């Protein structure tokens, strides 16, 4: 859910997640054929914000098919509590937030590389040992 | 460690006649309790006197 | 419509005044009763040989 | 999230809702209870049996076959029954010492199978959500009457129960057509 | 978020959250199920849900379904998720009797071929346009401050907010369909 | 763990792992001969709880030989955190056990079945 | 990172990663040659905690030639929370840091593993199939 692809074309897309801050989106033109041609874009001067869930281009969109929308949460800790202090609602909100996000991309990202070797190994052991075990009891 | 004032509000259910209320503590902390109260609904079904 | 009325404790003997005057916690008759200070009416104790 | 329930059965759901009409919380069986409990069952029960006896679409039976005994010959009169008549005639049927009996011959003995119209009765968990709805809201109101008068608990159980005698009316009216201009034709 | 919707909401704990303003007490914060509130409001919720679902809508009806039946034995069963059975254009004889479908035309539960009904399905609370919501949660609201704790100000303000609130469900059922009376009459 | 299975042909059927809402619970009919065959069920229509930790089936186990049971952990908020309201352990306990579930899940279930399916050959 | 190799043969090492307890890095020994081998050793007997950035290995064989250590970390509630105690920053500080320090194991040895036990299962229904 974290990661979304569409059409090269456009001018106007959409963004289909939540995000702490606004430097956490990241924007790519991707070559399907040969995936050595990769640019990254960057705010200001290629893509700008229109409203909080939705972007415009402003660049040539000439040798490119896929434009790809994924999301990517820092690690550096946003809130530092001291002694003294006084405990408030929204420190413990955006603490729990940031480790749940970043738990969300992490899942995501094994998933993708997990399932078709998992999948692969179980069906492969699966229709041999079957084929093994009934060929040979037949036989004998 | 955590030690004030204030006031609690729980809801109590049931019959007058058939429900308790219980206090307990085992913790070492100390503890201080000053007044209660409760609400209900009354219903009759002839005048006394 | 309907009126009522209650009686407390029933600690007062018998009395042989007139009804009119008689108070609300005295009866008519009473044989091998023990009429404690915090329990009421009671049956009193068995005897032992 | 969601309200997965534990252990939910349509009696004992019925039985807690009646109970919180007065503002008491819930039991977990029936087994074992206090009068109240003991209390609702009853008008709950009669309750169920007087609305059932009205006549829908999908009680009224107009072919059924009732077959007389070998021995003696005599039909008996189950206590299940609800309703006997007749379909497109004036009928005299009623009951005489546990048997069916017939004014207009003034006689108990059959000796053919007989084809009557009958509505029998069902279980209280089958019966179509709305005449579940209004069942309880209506045996609620007499139970909330009858025991403990409060007058903040009333006032509202009747708007409840317009509408909910509305929706079984629109409800009632949509399983059949009923055209009128049907059975004409001519040039 | 103090500008735009608050991140990774949870709606049933704010409908309970709601349900105890009528009140006057504050929110409960983790919908657990020790409290006695939490146990009383949800069953009231949940009745109230499945009652007002259960009158027909434009994006409810589905008019065209297949129900098959298994091999062994001739029966379909009749799942507790079923609200309404009937047959499109005519008069229909259906019924649950024993946990199976029941015709009473033929006085049998002996279906041997697929058939095609219309009927009506349940679906979870947060699955459901908004205004919908607002209205169940209003109505919700007013029978638990009725039964539970009976305060006078509270009301006459839900009525005047429930009435409104079924004004704009009907204009908004009344948009999704066209309902032109003319529908294919035309001729020289 | 956060997977288990169980042979088929009983009527009722265990869960030992752990879990913060009961509907993070999926159950699914397994065959060894052929991995389409596998189904998922749904609750209600083919299984129902009878207290936290048993299970009813109510369809037939006619073609299948294992179920299977595993965990899934959601992806909303559990507590939510506003001034003036009582505070205890149970409330930080919750918080924190929801993202250490997503985690762990998310890193070990793959590696199970690799477990369970090459030891199984 | 949080997988390393080092050659075998040298009396000091150093690990390159932050940890919450002794207890959660793991060394074992290491011969690229024969994968049925490669032990893995134990506190006390084998090697000691000179500084909490350095190790030292007490007993060592010749019949290695690589070291490995990574970090694995447990899935259980470091911090407690009861009532009638106090409330410090290092337990908010440190029950925080658990999950984000799984998260990172997790995305580095799922996919390494994946191909020795799918090429385990593929081995094992090679020899079953002809023999």
């Amino acid at each position: 859910s974290t990661i979304t692809q569409f059409p090269s074309g456009n001018t106007q897309y959409r963004i289909e997640f939540d995000y702490l801050a606004r430097t956490f989106v990241v924007v790519t033109l991707v070559n399907s054929s040969n995936p050595t041609l990769n640019r990254v874009l960057e705010v200001g001067r290629d893509y700008r914000f229109l409203n909080p869930t939705m972007i415009e281009m402003l660049v040539d969109q000439s040798g490119f098919d896929i434009v790809r929308i994924h999301r990517q949460t820092g690690t550096d800790l946003v809130v530092d509590f001291r002694n003294g202090s006084v405990l408030t609602a929204s420190d413990l909100t955006n603490s729990e937030l940031q480790a749940i996000h970043i738990a969300e991309e992490g899942r995501d990202q094994t998933v993708d590389l997990a399932k078709e070797y998992a999948d692969a190994a179980g069906s492969s052991a699966g229709n041999a040992k079957d084929s093994e075990d009934e060929a040979r009891r037949i036989a004998e | 460690t955590n030690i004030g004032d204030g006031q609690y509000r729980f809801a109590m259910n049931g019959n007058a006649l058939t429900t308790s209320l219980t206090l307990e503590s085992n913790y070492p902390t100390p503890v201080s309790i000053v007044g209660c109260g409760w609400e209900a609904s009354y219903a009759k079904k002839a005048r006394s006197v | 419509p309907l009126i009522t009325q209650s009686i407390k404790n029933l600690k007062g003997g018998i009395s042989q005044q007139p009804d009119i005057l008689r108070f609300s916690d005295q009866g008519e008759s009473q044989v091998n009763c023990w009429s404690s200070e915090s329990d009421g009416l009671q049956k009193r104790p068995p005897t032992v040989f | 999230a969601q309200y997965i329930p534990l252990n939910a059965n349509d009696d004992l759901d019925a039985i807690n809702d009646m109970l919180a009409a007065i503002g008491e919380p819930a039991v977990l069986q029936l087994d074992e209870g206090n009068a109240d409990v003991s209390n609702a069952q009853r008008i709950l029960h009669r309750v169920n049996r007087q609305v059932q006896a009205k006549g829908w679409n999908f009680n009224i039976n107009e072919a059924a076959v009732l077959t007389p005994d070998v021995q003696d010959n005599r039909i008996r009169f189950l206590p299940s029954y609800l309703r006997v008549m007749t379909a497109g005639a004036t009928s005299y049927y009623s009951n005489m010492g546990g048997y069916l009996y017939d004014l207009s011959t003034q006689s108990t003995t059959f000796t053919d199978p007989i084809t009557v119209e009958l509505v029998e009765m069902k279980p209280f968990s089958e019966m179509p959500v709305v005449f579940r709805d209004y069942i309880v809201t209506k045996a609620s109101r007499e139970f909330n009457a009858k025991f403990f008068g409060s007058p903040e608990s009333e006032l509202y159980l009747r708007e409840q129960e317009a509408e909910l005698y509305q929706q079984v009316m629109e409800y009632e009216m949509d399983t059949g057509r009923y055209n009128m201009m049907s059975d004409i034709g001519r040039d």
